[PDB]
C-alpha cells in the first residue's frame, strides 16, 4: 500500500529492513559462544502455557553434523531458510566430497536473504525480507566458528553474540564475562548464567534449548538430564 | 482425384470428378471437390480430402472476415497468398493440391497451388491423380479467350478423359462458372456413367432372418 | 493395420424416412477374442446414433470426448443435436489430431429432430466428411460391406425391410471376415421409436 | 508492456458497479439507436449525426454485419464498437469453422457477453462503452438481443438506446404490435427515429438494416428515402 | 499529483510533466555542442571536474556508436551509456541484416522511436539524456541529428544541449557552418565552448572534442592530441 | 485555489462520473499542444494535404524537418501533436500497411489502414497502463472504384470519411472555412482543389506564408504514388492563388 | 501476473495482515482439541444450528487419513482448500514413502504452505488456525496447532476460534494427568470445556474422537446428550 | 501502480472482507431464489425482475440453468457472472463425467465451484463473483440434495433455503411450515408459493414475475421440468383459494 517493497528512507536505508530488525528484537532471546574447544548455542523457549509441548518448541536446528543454528524472530519463516541451508550444504557435499564450510553456508544464506520484491524476478519468489536473526555455530577446518547472520544480509563472524528480546545489554555483559581463552565448559557455564539472569521468567529444563558443536564430536543437543547437570552448578 | 480449371473470355470455369476413394476401393461417388469460398471464389482440392476440406473452410472463413471488414469483394490473390503461406508453414504436410479460380475487381484469375506452398497463375490448370489426362486435353483443345459454352465443353471433356484414364476418378462431373456478373455452380453437370438395374431382384421379408432379442423404447 | 489391430465393422443405411445402423460386437486383441458383448453404437441423441470402428482404445476415447463436447454444447444451446452439426463437430474433433490421429473411422446415423429426414455420414482417421444417401460402412470389413450394400440397398425402404437388409448385410459381411463378428447389434431409428436387436450370428 | 492484474471495475460498498453505470451514462450520451421485431424479421435503425457536411457521411458505416444472417448496431463509442464487432466476427467465423453451420444469434450474443464479462472482471482494461442491438435469423425465426456494457443480455422485441432512451422505449411499447409485418416494423422504427431525431432526419442521416429468412442486409439510401417518404 | 507522476498520463491540458522534468534534468547538466560542416561533424562536450584526482577522458560524454557515427550526450551519464549501447546494438543489427553500415538518418529515427517507446508506459520513465549523432558518408555527406529525451530527432546545422545551449547557438550563428572547413571549425567550437562555459559557476572544467567526416575516411574518431593543444591555444586567445 | 482531484478519474483513463474518459479527452488538446495546423482536402480526382512548415531556428537543417511521411508509395500522411508520437504512429502505419500487402497480395486501402490505426489507438484508450498516444494522423490515397480518399484517425480513435478536415490549434477555424467553401462551391478540378487547400491555410491562420514555410503532399490519378511539392510548385500555386 | 506484495512489514515489524488473519480466526467458530493418553478428541461448536440444514456439508472436522484429522477455526473456504491440499500432501507422502503418514510432518508442510503464502507475491495467507490430531506409528497421540503466521506447536490440549483464550486458560487449570485416562473422562472434559461456549450444550455441538489407529468416528448425538446429562449429574453432586 | 491499485484481494483491519460483504449486500437486493426438498423431488422458485413487455422471453428459464444431466442451478445477482459460472460448472461436470463414466455428484461439483470461487477471492486482484448459487440435484450417494453457496466460497447443505430480499423472513417461514421427512411435492410446492408471495410482498405474486422448476427421479432418470405459464397461473389460483379458505376459517 502506497509505499513499496524497494523503497529507501530519506537518510538512505530500507525502513522495511529497519522494521525487520525491530521484529528481531521482538523475537526470542538466543545466545551463542564460540571457544577454542567448540561452540555453544542456547535459546529461551518462552513457553506460553504448560499445555504446549516443549518438544515442538525448539529454536535450535541442525544444519549438518557439524553445524547448529539458533533462530530469533519469525520462527515460521526461519524454517524455509534452514531447509535451504541444509540442502545447499548437502549439495556442496555431493559435489566436492567434503562438508560445506560454515562461512560458505552463511554466505549462501545471505545470498538467499534480501531477495524479494513485487515485480523483480519470477512471480513464485519472496515478497518480504526474512525476519529472523541467525547464529550459525559450527566446527570445520578453521576450528570452531560462530556467525551472526543479520536479516539485512550483513553476515558477521563473531566469537559470541546475544540476540532477541534481550539482545543488547546482555551481549555487553556476556562480553565482559567473556574471555579469549575460555574452555567449552566455561563457555556453556557463562552462557547459561547470562541467560538465567536475563530470563523474563523462572527458567528450567523446559524453558531453554541448549546445543553444542565440538571439534571431535558432532552437533549434539543437550538433553534434560545433562541440562540439569550443567544448570545445578549455576 | 481429377480437378481442372480454365479462364475463358469472361471468367473462370472449374470442374471436378466425384470418385472419392480411400485405399483402393471407391468410398464415395458424390464428393464435393469444388469448395465455395466467396461469391466470386471457388477452389478444387485433391489429395487428402479432409485436409483439403479444412483448408478450404479456413480460407473461406478468413476471406469472409476480410471482406466483411473491408467492405470489398474478396480477391483471388489474397486467397492465393494466404494458401501459399499457410501451406508453406506446414511444409507440405497438408496433403492438399488446389486449383483456385475466381473473379475479382482486377479480373478473372486462376492459380495452381502445390501442397508445399508453391503457387502459379496459369490460364489452364489440372490437378489430382488423373491430372495428366485433363492436362493433355487442355494442351490439345485450349484457346485464348474462349466462349462460355466452349470453356464448359472443354472442361467437361478434360474431366471425362481424366475419369476414363484414371483409376481414382469418375461417377460424376461437377462444374462451377464464375464471371464478372454471374456465378453458377451446377454439381450434377453431366453423368456420363449409368448403372444397369439388377436383372434378378432378390428381396427378403421378416422371418427370413433370425433375431435373438428385441427392445422397443418408444419416443415422443 | 492399426485400425485392424482389434477389428471392426459398422454400417448405416436409410429407409423411407427411418434409419438403420448396425455394428459387430466382438472385442479382442489381434489374435484372441476377449469380450463378445462390446458396445460400438452410442447415442449422441434421442434420434441419433454413432458407430465407431478401428482401434478399440481410440473408439472409447473418441466416444467419451465426443459425448463430453456434445453434452456441453446441448446444455449451452438448449436443443437436441442436429445430425449435420454432430457430424461436423466430430470431424473437427478428429482433425484436431492431424499429427496424432485417432485410428478410427466412424459413421453417424439418425433423423432430423424436426423433419425426421434420414441422415447418414462417414469419416476417416482424420475426419473427412462423407455424406452418402444410400449407405456408409467402415471397419476392417469395408470391402465385404460395400459389396453387400451396393446390391442389397434400395431407396424408400420400410423399417422392417430395412432391418432385414441391414441384418443380412452384417451377417454375410462378418461371416466372411476373421477379425470381426461374433454377434451383431442393430438399431432401427423410426419416426417414433428405436428397436435394438442382437442377430443370431455365428460366434466363431 | 506489463499489464495491470488488478480489475479496474470494483464492487462499491452498496455492490453497484458505479464504473459500469458511468459506462451506461456514456452509452446514453452517445448517439441513439433503436431495434424492433416483426412476426417474420428484425429491423435495426440508427442515426449518424456528423459535424458539418465536410464529413463524407457515405464513407463510414455504423450498422455492421457479423454473418449473412446476423447484423448489429451500437449506441456509444465507435472505437469500442469496432473492436467488439471485429471480435464477434472472429467468434462467428470460429464457430462456423468448428461446426460447419451458421452461428445462432443467441450463442453469438452469449459469446459477446462472455467477452464483456471478461473485460469487466479482468485487470488493466476499461469496460466497453457501447450497447449492442443485435438482429439475427436462424431456424426460420427472428431474434433481437440487447447487450449492455455490464455484460448481461436480453431478448427484446423492441428497444431504444441512447438519449431519450426511456421515452423511446415507452413509445415503442405504445406503437408495438405482436403480429406486425416487416413493413409495419420499418414504419414504427422510422417513426421512433424521427420522433427522437432532433433535427430533421435525412436518408443519409438514417441507416437501417433488416434481418429475415433471406439474411441480413443494409438498406441503401434509395429505398431508405423511399420508406421515409412512404412513412412521412 | 496525477498529472506529473508517470509518463502514461496526460495533464488536464494534455501535457507530459515527466518528460518536462527529463528536459530539466538534461538542461541543468553540462554543455555539449555539435557543429556539422560541409566536410565534417564535430562535437565539443564540457566535462565537470569534480576533483583533479579524475583522469582526463574519464566519464566520456562522447560515445562511438557505429564505425562512422558518434554520440555527444548530456543529462544522466549512465542513461547516456545505456542509450549508446542501444544505438550500437541497433547499428550491429542493421549491419548484420543489410551488409553495410547503417545510415545516420535511419539510425537516429530508430533510436528516437526507442526513446519514445520508453516514454509511454508507467512501467518505465523517460530517458534523462539528450544526444546528438554525427556521421559521414561518401554519398550523403556530413550528417548531424539531435535527439531529445522525448524522442524527437531533427537534422541540425549546429546544435547545443545543456545550460548555455542557447548562448552557444546564438553566438555561433555568425558562422556559416553549412559550407565551412572541419579543421578551423574545431577551433571555433573550442572558442564557443570556452565563452559559453561559466568559470565562476564551474571553476574546474575539461573539454572532450572529436569529429567524424571525409578527413576521417568516414569513420568516427577523437581529435588528435596536437590539434587538441592548438585548438586549446586558439580558444585561450579568443577568451581575450 | 483548492485544486482538488476526483481520485483517479482525472488521472488515468477510467470512466468519469459524467460518462467521459478524461485522459482520452485530454488528447484532443494534446493535439493542440503541438502548435501546428494541418489541413487536408480532396478534389474530384485528387487529394491535397497542406501543412505549414515551422522553422523555430535556422540552426537546424530545415530540409530534414519535413513532417510529411510516405506510409507507402501511394499513401502519404501528416500528423499533429507530439512529434515523437507522430513518428511512432508513422512507423506503426508503415508496418501494418506492409503486413497487409504481404498477407493479402495488394496495397492496403486507406479506409482499412485508418481503421487498423484507430483500433490500435482504441487499444491505448482501453488499457489503463499506457499513454494514449496524443497524436492525430491524416492520410491520403487514390482508390479504384471510389476515387481520391482522405482519412483521419485520432487518439480517441473515432475516424470518418470526409471531403476535407484539419487537425491542430485552429482545426475549428479550418472546419468553418471548409463549411463556407463547400456551401459556396461544389465542382472542383485539380487546380481549384489545390487553390482551395492553400486558401484554407491562408484564410484561417493569416500568415502570408513564404514558399519554404509549408510542406504539401498530393495524390492524383495520373501517378497515384504520393508526391510532395517542392519550392517551385509551392511558389507556382502561391502566385496562382494571389493573382 | 498478479504479484503485488500483500504481506509486508509494517512499522515495528508487525505483520498487520497476520494480525487481521488472527482476527478472522478469533471471529470464526469455536473448536477445541485434547490429546488424551489413549485418544485424541476434537470438539466444534456447530453455532447457528439453523434447522433444515444438512450439517454434513458444514462439518468442520475432517479426516485426512486413517490416523490423521483436523479441525479448523477461521475462513470456511480457506479451510476447505487447505484440507484439500493436506489430503494431497498426505497421499503424496503415502505414495513416495509407502509408510503411514506422520502427524507432525503433515502439520509442518501445512505450516510451510502458510509461510509460502505469507512470503508470496499477490497472495494473502490462509486466515485459519488448525488443530491437527493424529497418531504416530507406535500409536502415540499427537495434537498440534498451527496459525496463519505459519507457526505450529504441539499441545496437550488447546482451543481455536471464538473464545479460544478463555477455553485454553480453563483447560490449562482443569487438565490433569489422571483426567484423560479413559474416553469417558476425555469426552466429559471436552464437553464441559465447550459448555461455556455453546448455549445449547448438546445440539449446537459436535464431537469427534480418534483412537490408536482405530478408524476415528464422530460422536453420536445421543451420546452427546447422555454425556451432557452425565456432566450435569456430576455438577449436581459437586 | 501502488496508489492506483484497488487491492481487492487483501485482508481488512477488522478481519472481514469488504468485497464479499458488498457482494452479499448486492445479492440481497438482487432477485429472489428459493430451493426446497421433498421426499420425491426438489423444487426451485426463481423471481425475474426485469419484466418489461418488450422482452421476447423465449428462453425456457432465465436464472435457472441445467448444470448437467441430473443437476440444476439457480443464480442470484449479476446474470453475466451467472452465465460464465454456469457454463464453467457444465464444463467441469462433463469433465467428471468423462473421467469417471458416472454422473458427477452434486457435492463434488459444489466443492469444486467453491474451491475456484475461494481462490478467485484469495488472489488474482479482481473483484469477486457477486452471485449466490443454489444447487439442486440427485446422486447415487444421497439422492435429492440441495446446497447454497456464497461468493466468499462457503457452501452449506440445506433441506430448504432462500436468497434475495427478506431472506430472514423466508427462512423463518420455511422453519415454521416445512415438514421434514414428510414434505410431499404438493405441500412443498404450496410452501414455495407461500414464500414467493410473502418474501417479496411488494408487487404481489404474479405469473410472469417468477419461474418455477421441479427436479424428480422417475424410473432411475432425473427429470427437470420447468412449469409453464399456465402452471404458474394454476399455482397462483391454488394459493389464492387456500389463503381465502384459511382466512374464512379464521
Amino acid at each position: 500500500y502506497d509505499r513499496g517493497v524497494n523503497t529507501f528512507s530519506p537518510e538512505g536505508r530500507l525502513f522495511q529492513v529497519e522494521y525487520a530488525i525491530e521484529a528481531i528484537k521482538l523475537g526470542s532471546t538466543a545466545i551463542g559462544i564460540q571457544t577454542s574447544e567448540g561452540v555453544c548455542l542456547a535459546v529461551e523457549k518462552r513457553i506460553t502455557s504448560p499445555l504446549m509441548e516443549p518438544s515442538s518448541i525448539e529454536k535450535i536446528v541442525e544444519i549438518d553434523a557439524h553445524i547448529g543454528c539458533a533462530m530469533s524472530g519469525l520462527i515460521a519463516d526461519a524454517k524455509t531458510l534452514i531447509d535451504k541451508a541444509r540442502v545447499e550444504t548437502q549439495n556442496h557435499w555431493f559435489t566436492y566430497n567434503e562438508t560445506m564450510t560454515v562461512e560458505s553456508v552463511t554466505q549462501a544464506v545471505s545470498n538467499l536473504a534480501l531477495q524479494f520484491g513485487e515485480e523483480d524476478a519470477d512471480p513464485g519468489a519472496m515478497s518480504r525480507p526474512f525476519g529472523v536473526a541467525l547464529l550459525f555455530g559450527g566446527v570445520d577446518e578453521k576450528g570452531p566458528q560462530l556467525f551472526h547472520m543479520d536479516p539485512s544480509g550483513t553476515f558477521v563472524q563473531c566469537d559470541a553474540r546475544a540476540i532477541g528480546s534481550a539482545s543488547e545489554g546482555a551481549q555487553s555483559s556476556l562480553q565482559e564475562v567473556y574471555h579469549k581463552s575460555m574452555t567449552l565448559k566455561e563457555a556453556i557455564k557463562s552462557s547459561l548464567i547470562i541467560l538465567k539472569q536475563v530470563m523474563e521468567e523462572k527458567l528450567n529444563a523446559t524453558n531453554i534449548e541448549l546445543a553444542t558443536v565440538q571439534p571431535g564430536q558432532n552437533f549434539h543437543m543437550f538433553t534434560k538430564e545433562e541440562l540439569e547437570e550443567v544448570i545445578k552448578d549455576i | 482425384t481429377t480437378i481442372a480449371g480454365v479462364v475463358y473470355k469472361d471468367g473462370i470455369v472449374l470442374g471436378a470428378d466425384t470418385r472419392a476413394t480411400e485405399g483402393m476401393v471407391v468410398a464415395d461417388k458424390n464428393c464435393s471437390k469444388i469448395h465455395f469460398i466467396s461469391p466470386n471464389i471457388y477452389c478444387c482440392g485433391a489429395g487428402t480430402a479432409a485436409d483439403t476440406d479444412m483448408t478450404t473452410q479456413l480460407i473461406s472463413s478468413n476471406l469472409e472476415l476480410h471482406s466483411l471488414s473491408t467492405g470489398r469483394l474478396p480477391r483471388v490473390v489474397t486467397a492465393n497468398r494466404m494458401l501459399k503461406q499457410m501451406l508453406f508453414r506446414y511444409q507440405g504436410y497438408i496433403g492438399a493440391a488446389l486449383v483456385l479460380g475466381g473473379v475479382d475487381v482486377t479480373g478473372p484469375h486462376l492459380y495452381s497451388i502445390y501442397p508445399h506452398g508453391s503457387t502459379d497463375k496459369l490460364p489452364y490448370v489440372t490437378m489430382g491423380s488423373g491430372s495428366l489426362a485433363a492436362m493433355a486435353v487442355f494442351e490439345d483443345k485450349f484457346r485464348p479467350d474462349m466462349e462460355e459454352e466452349e470453356a464448359k465443353n472443354l472442361v467437361s471433356e478434360a474431366i471425362a478423359a481424366g475419369i476414363f484414364n484414371d483409376l481414382g476418378s469418375g461417377s460424376n462431373i461437377d462444374l462451377c462458372v464464375i464471371s464478372k456478373n454471374k456465378l453458377d455452380f451446377l454439381r450434377p453437370y453431366t453423368v456420363p456413367n449409368k448403372k444397369g438395374t439388377r436383372l434378378g431382384r432378390y428381396r427378403c421379408e421378416k422371418g427370413t432372418t433370425a433375431v435373438l432379442t428385441e427392445k422397443i423404447t418408444p419416443l415422443e | 493395420s492399426i485400425m485392424s489391430y482389434n477389428g471392426g465393422a459398422v454400417m448405416a443405411m436409410k429407409g423411407k424416412n427411418c434409419v438403420a445402423i448396425a455394428a459387430d460386437r466382438r472385442f479382442g486383441i489381434q489374435a484372441q477374442m476377449v469380450t463378445t458383448d462390446f458396445q460400438k453404437i452410442f447415442p449422441m441423441g434421442d434420434r441419433l446414433y454413432i458407430g465407431l470402428a478401428g482401434l478399440a482404445t481410440d473408439v472409447q476415447t473418441v466416444a467419451q470426448r465426443l459425448k463430453f463436447r456434445l453434452n456441453l454444447y446441448e446444455l449451452k444451446e438448449g436443443r437436441q443435436i442436429k445430425p449435420y452439426t454432430l457430424m461436423s463437430m466430430v470431424a473437427n474433433l478428429l482433425y484436431e489430431k492431424r499429427f496424432g490421429p485417432y485410428y478410427t473411422e466412424p459413421v453417424i446415423a439418425g433423423l432430423d429432430p424436426k423433419t425426421f429426414k434420414p441422415f447418414i455420414c462417414s469419416l476417416d482417421l482424420i475426419g473427412c466428411p462423407m455424406v452418402t444417401d444410400d449407405f456408409v460402412v467402415s471397419g476392417t470389413c469395408a470391402e465385404q460391406m460395400y459389396g453387400m450394400c451396393e446390391s442389397l440397398w434400395e431407396p424408400n425402404m420400410d423399417p422392417d425391410h430395412l432391418f432385414e437388409t441391414i441384418s443380412q448385410a452384417m451377417l454375410n459381411a462378418v461371416d466372411r471376415d476373421a477379425v470381426s463378428g461374433m454377434g451383431v447389434i442393430v438399431h432401427i431409428i423410426e419416426k417414433d421409436k428405436i428397436t435394438t436387436r442382437t442377430l443370431k450370428a455365428r460366434m466363431d | 508492456e506489463r499489464g495491470y492484474s488488478f480489475s479496474l471495475t470494483t464492487f462499491s460498498p452498496s455492490g453497484k458497479l458505479v464504473q459500469i453505470e458511468y459506462a451506461l451514462a456514456a452509452v446514453a450520451g452517445g448517439a441513439p439507436s433503436v431495434g424492433i421485431k416483426a412476426a417474420n424479421g428484425v429491423v435495426l435503425a440508427t442515426e449518424k449525426k456528423q459535424k458539418s457536411i465536410l464529413y463524407d457521411e457515405r464513407s463510414v458505416h455504423k450498422v455492421e454485419p457479423i454473418t449473412k444472417h446476423i447484423g448489429l448496431v451500437y449506441s456509444g463509442m465507435g472505437p469500442d464498437y469496432r473492436v467488439l464487432v471485429h471480435r464477434a466476427r472472429k467468434l462467428a467465423q470460429q464457430y462456423y469453422l468448428v461446426y460447419q453451420e451458421p452461428i445462432p444469434t443467441a450463442q453469438l450474443v452469449q459469446r459477446v457477453a462472455s467477452v464483456m464479462q471478461e473485460y469487466t472482471q479482468s485487470g488493466g482494461v476499461r469496460p466497453f462503452g457501447v450497447s449492442l442491438l443485435i438482429c439475427g435469423w436462424n431456424e426460420g425465426r427472428p431474434y433481437l438481443f440487447q447487450s449492455d456494457p455490464s455484460g448481461a443480455y436480453f431478448a427484446w422485441k423492441a428497444t431504444a438506446m441512447g438519449k431519450n432512451y426511456v421515452n423511446g422505449k415507452t413509445f415503442l411499447e405504445k406503437r408495438y404490435n405482436e403480429d406486425l409485418e416487416l413493413e409495419d416494423a420499418i414504419h414504427t422504427a422510422i417513426l421512433t427515429l424521427k420522433e427522437s431525431f432532433e433535427g430533421q432526419m435525412t436518408e443519409d442521416n438514417i441507416e437501417v438494416g433488416i434481418c429475415n429468412e433471406a439474411g441480413f442486409r443494409r438498406l441503401t439510401p434509395t429505398e431508405v428515402k423511399d420508406y421515409l417518404a412512404a412513412i412521412a | 499529483t496525477g498529472y506529473d507522476l508517470s509518463a502514461s498520463t496526460f495533464s488536464p491540458d494534455g501535457r507530459v510533466f515527466q518528460v518536462e522534468y527529463a528536459m530539466k534534468a538534461v538542461e541543468n547538466s553540462s554543455t555539449a555542442i555539435g557543429i556539422r560542416c560541409k566536410d565534417g561533424v564535430v562535437f565539443g562536450v564540457e566535462k565537470l571536474v569534480l576533483s583533479k584526482l579524475y583522469e582526463e577522458g574519464s566519464n566520456k560524454r562522447l560515445f562511438n556508436v557505429d564505425r562512422h557515427v558518434g554520440m555527444a550526450v548530456a543529462g544522466l551519464l549512465a542513461d547516456a551509456r545505456s542509450l549508446a549501447d542501444i544505438a550500437r546494438e541497433e547499428a550491429s543489427n542493421f549491419r548484420s541484416n543489410f551488409g553495410y553500415n547503417i545510415p545516420l538518418k535511419h539510425l537516429a529515427d530508430r533510436v528516437a522511436m526507442y526513446v519514445h517507446a520508453y516514454t509511454l508506459y508507467s512501467a518505465v520513465r523517460p530517458f534523462g539524456c539528450s544526444f546528438m549523432l554525427g556521421s559521414y558518408s561518401v554519398n550523403d555527406g556530413a550528417q548531424l541529428y539531435m535527439i531529445d529525451p522525448s524522442g524527437v530527432s531533427y537534422g541540425y546545422w549546429g546544435c547545443a544541449i545543456g545550460k548555455a545551449r542557447q548562448a552557444a547557438k546564438t553566438e555561433i550563428e555568425k558562422l556559416q557552418m553549412k559550407e565551412m572547413t572541419c579543421r578551423d571549425i574545431v577551433k571555433e567550437v573550442a572558442k564557443i565552448i570556452y565563452i559559453v562555459h561559466d568559470e565562476v559557476k564551474d571553476k574546474a572544467f575539461e573539454l572532450e572534442l572529436s569529429w567524424v567526416g571525409e578527413l576521417t575516411n568516414g569513420r568516427h574518431e577523437i581529435v588528435p592530441k596536437d590539434i587538441r593543444e592548438e585548438a586549446e591555444k586558439y580558444a585561450k586567445e579568443s577568451l581575450k | 485555489s483548492r485544486g482538488s482531484s476526483a481520485g483517479f478519474d482525472r488521472h488515468i483513463t477510467i470512466f468519469s462520473p459524467e460518462g467521459r474518459l478524461y485522459q482520452v479527452e485530454y488528447a484532443f488538446k494534446a493535439i493542440n499542444q503541438g502548435g501546428l495546423t494541418s489541413v487536408a482536402v480532396r478534389g474530384k480526382d485528387c487529394a491535397v494535404i497542406v501543412t505549414q512548415k515551422k522553422v523555430p531556428d535556422k540552426l537546424l537543417d530545415s530540409s530534414t524537418v519535413t513532417h510529411l511521411f510516405k506510409i507507402t508509395e501511394n499513401i502519404g500522411c501528416v500528423m499533429t501533436g507530439m512529434t515523437a508520437d507522430s513518428r511512432s504512429q508513422v512507423q506503426r502505419a508503415r508496418y501494418e500497411a506492409a503486413n497487409w500487402k504481404y498477407k493479402y497480395g495488394y496495397e492496403i486501402p486507406v479506409d482499412m489502414l485508418c481503421k487498423r490505426i484507430a483500433d490500435i489507438s482504441q487499444v491505448y484508450t482501453q488499457n489503463a497502463e499506457m499513454r494514449p498516444l496524443g497524436c492525430c494522423m491524416i492520410l491520403i490515397g487514390i482508390d479504384e472504384e471510389q476515387g481520391p480518399q482522405v482519412y483521419k484517425c485520432d487518439p480517441a480513435g473515432y475516424y470518418c470519411g470526409f471531403k476535407a478536415t484539419a487537425a491542430g490549434v485552429k482545426q475549428t477555424e479550418s472546419t468553418s472555412f471548409l463549411e463556407k467553401k463547400v456551401k459556396k462551391k461544389f465542382d472542383w478540378t485539380f487546380e481549384q482543389t489545390v487553390e482551395t487547400a492553400i486558401t484554407c491555410l491562408s484564410t484561417v491562420l493569416s500568415i502570408d506564408f513564404k514558399p519554404s514555410e509549408i510542406e504539401v503532399g498530393v495524390v492524383t490519378v495520373e501517378n497515384p504514388k504520393f508526391r510532395i511539392l517542392t519550392e517551385a510548385e509551392i511558389d507556382a500555386h502561391l502566385v496562382a492563388l494571389a493573382e | 501476473s498478479y504479484d503485488r506484495a500483500i504481506t509486508v512489514f509494517s512499522p515495528d515489524g508487525h505483520l498487520f495482515q497476520v494480525e487481521y488473519a488472527q482476527e478472522a480466526v478469533k471471529k470464526g467458530s469455536t473448536a477445541v482439541g485434547v490429546r488424551g493418553r489413549d485418544i485424541v478428541v476434537l470438539g466444534v461448536e456447530k453455532k447457528s444450528v439453523a434447522k433444515l440444514q444438512d450439517e454434513r456439508t458444514v462439518r468442520k472436522i475432517c479426516a485426512l487419513d486413517d490416523n490423521v484429522c483436523m479441525a479448523f477455526a477461521g475462513l470456511t473456504a480457506d479451510a476447505r482448500i487447505v484440507i484439500n491440499r493436506a489430503r494431497v500432501e498426505c497421499q503424496s507422502h503415502r505414495l513416495t514413502v509407502e509408510d503411514p503418514v506422520t502427524v507432525e510432518y503433515i502439520t509442518r508442510y501445512i505450516a510451510s504452505l502458510k509461510q509460502r503464502y505469507t512470503q508470496s507475491n499477490g497472495r494473502r495467507p490462509f486466515g485459519i488456525s488448525a488443530l491437527i490430531v493424529g497418531f504416530d506409528f507406535d500409536g502415540t497421540p499427537r495434537l498440534y496447532q498451527t496459525d496463519p503466521s505459519g507457526t505450529y506447536h504441539a499441545w496437550k490440549a488447546n482451543a481455536i476460534g471464538r473464545g479460544a483464550k478463555s477455553v485454553r486458560e480453563f483447560l490449562e487449570k482443569n487438565y490433569t494427568d489422571e483426567a484423560i485416562e479413559t474416553d469417558d473422562l476425555t469426552i466429559k472434559l471436552v464437553i464441559k470445556a465447550l459448555l461455556e461456549v455453546v448455549q445449547s450444550g448438546g445440539k449446537n455441538i459436535e464431537l469427534a474422537v480418534m483412537r490408536r489407529d482405530q478408524s476415528l468416528k464422530i460422536l453420536n448425538p445421543e451420546e452427546i446428550e447422555k454425556y451432557v446429562a452425565e456432566i450435569e449429574k456430576e455438577k449436581e453432586e459437586n | 501502480s501502488r496508489r492506483y491499485d484497488s487491492r481487492t484481494t487483501i485482508f481488512s483491519p477488522e478481519g472481514r472482507l469488504y468485497q464479499v460483504e458488498y457482494a452479499m449486500e448486492a445479492i440481497g437486493h438482487a432477485g429472489t431464489c428459493l430451493g426446497i426438498l421433498a421426499n420425491d423431488g426438489v423444487l426451485l422458485a426463481a423471481e425475474r425482475r426485469n419484466i418489461h413487455k418488450l422482452l421476447d422471453e423465449v428462453f425456457f428459464s432465465e436464472k435457472i440453468y441445467k448444470l448437467n444431466e441430473d443437476m440444476a442451478c439457480s443464480v442470484a445477482g449479476i446474470t453475466s457472472d451467472a452465465n460464465v459460472l454456469t457454463n464453467e460448472l457444465r464444463l467441469i461436470a462433463q469433465r467428471y463425467l468423462l473421467q469417471y463414466q458416472e454422473p458427477i455428484p452434486c457435492e463434488q461439483l459444489v466443492t469444486a465451484l467453491c474451491d475456484i470461487k475461494q481462490a478467485y477471492t484469495q488472489f488474482g486482484g479482481k473483484r469477486p463473483f457477486g452471485v449466490s448459487l443454489l444447487y439442486i440435484g440427485w446422486d447415487k450417494h444421497y439422492g435429492f440434495q440441495l446446497y447454497q453457496s456464497d461468493p466468499s466460497g462457503n457452501y452449506g447443505g440445506w433441506k430448504a433455503t432462500c436468497i434475495g430480499n427478506n431472506s430472514a423472513a423466508a427462512v423463518s417461514m420455511l422453519k415454521q411450515d416445512y415438514k421434514e421427512g414428510e414434505m410431499t411435492l404438493k405441500s412443498a410446492l404450496a410452501l414455495a408459493i407461500k414464500v414467493l408471495n410473502k418474501t417479496m410482498d411488494v408487487s404481489k405474486l404474479s405469473a410472469e414475475k417468477v419461474e418455477i422448476a421441479t427436479l424428480t427421479r422417475e424410473n432411475g432418470k432425473t427429470v427437470i421440468r420447468v412449469l409453464k405459464q399456465k402452471e404458474v397461473e394454476q399455482l397462483i389460483k391454488k394459493h389464492e383459494e387456500e389463503e381465502a379458505k384459511a382466512e374464512r376459517e379464521k
